[PDB]
């Protein structure tokens, strides 16, 4: 599984390890048996101005281990909006930038 | 060969609107999420637009968050870029950004608003 995440992000990849990204885009079984490899990419990964190719989910209503939520349909966190911006609803996708 | 074409440019009053056209030749436009950045005098460029692939999803920044448009011509794979309620300090230079490999950076236009 080949991602990329900020720097922080490295201690919440891990089996039993809880956090906000952790649980919403990608979370390690209790039993999980393997590892990761974590290599700095300051000279790829990164353009002056910023780099805005990157998401990750940040608003979400469990997600089950190795489960993969392609679908990015807005999130109700309350008068409905009704799949359209404004209040009570956000975008979910945030980028790192 | 693969580049990419800017025009549109030119001077407008404040409170104008504008329409920005960004081309590209050797790819087509839902292969990549094309970006658009700005740059002015100060601390360095800025991320200003950016629409992905697989549906719309448009993401705005903070201070540019409803007022700016992005259309696709697909059968052209054009993008178009519109300014509305432009104010004095929106005044910077404006780049297309794609990618197919290495960093490709366009010339850009420059915006000014009086």
């Amino acid at each position: 599984d080949s991602f990329v995440i900020r720097g922080d992000e490295v201690r919440q990849i891990a089996p039993g390890q809880t956090g906000k990204i952790a649980d919403y885009n990608y979370k390690l079984p209790d039993d999980f048996t393997g590892c990761v490899i974590a290599w700095n990419s300051n000279n790829l990964d990164s353009k002056v101005g910023g780099n805005y190719n990157y998401l990750y989910r940040l608003f979400r209503k469990n997600l089950k281990p190795f489960e993969r939520d392609i679908s990015t349909e807005i999130y109700q966190a309350g008068t409905p909006c009704n799949g359209v911006e404004g209040f009570n609803c956000y975008f979910p996708l945030q980028s790192y930038g | 060969q693969v580049q990419l074409v800017e025009s549109g440019g030119g001077l407008v009053q404040a409170g104008g609107s504008l329409r920005l056209s960004c081309a590209a030749s050797g790819f087509p436009v839902e292969s990549e999420n094309m970006h658009w950045y700005r740059q002015a005098p100060g601390k360095e460029r800025e991320w200003v637009a950016a629409i992905y692939s697989t549906g719309g999803w448009t993401l705005y920044a903070d201070s540019v968050k409803g007022r700016f448009t992005i259309s696709r011509d697909n059968a052209k794979n054009t993008v178009y870029l519109q300014m509305n309620s432009l104010k004095p300090e929106d005044t910077a230079v404006y780049y297309c950004a794609v990618q197919v490999g290495y960093w490709y950076e366009g010339q850009g236009t420059q915006v000014t608003v009086s």
